[PDB]
């Protein structure tokens, strides 16, 4: 949801630890362009710790 | 033994580790299950020098998604689109 960004080489790393992240409102809406990855389904990430 | 049932299928080499009794995976849940009382053997062979294609082989397809857990030794011929939400799909992909 951030307005600003970074370039390809200069990218910042935001560490996500010790918090509860809600991805269930993103998957039931999906403005996201294309999800492609291997071996782990992104729709199965809701019950995983 | 009495009889033998041969199941001919092609699985990529990342997903062959889920073929064993009592696994969990994409193929190991919604496609092909092995129960704990299953008895038999697994035979595999490398088809990459024959059955592959440069632009990709679209002749075979596989199911990622199902509403519930599939019972083993059962084939799924259903062309029905998985509906996540309350919006009707009308046979095509779309919102939910």
């Amino acid at each position: 949801n951030a307005t600003r960004f970074a370039s390809v080489y200069a990218w910042n790393r935001k560490r996500i630890s010790n918090c509860v992240a809600d991805y269930s409102v993103l998957y039931n809406l999906a403005p996201f362009f294309t999800f492609k990855c291997y071996g782990v389904s992104p729709t199965k990430l809701n019950d995983l710790c | 033994f009495t009889n033998v049932y041969a199941d001919s299928f092609v699985i990529r080499g990342d997903e062959v580790r889920q073929i064993a009794p009592g696994q969990t995976g994409n193929i190991a849940d919604y496609n092909y299950k092995l129960p704990d009382d299953f008895t038999g053997c697994v035979i595999a062979w490398n088809s990459n020098k024959l059955d592959s294609k440069v632009s990709g082989n679209y002749n075979y397809l596989y199911r990622l998604f199902r509403k519930s857990n599939l019972k083993p030794f059962e084939r799924d011929i259903s062309t029905e689109i998985y509906q996540a939400g309350n919006k009707p799909c009308n046979g095509v992909a779309g919102f939910n």
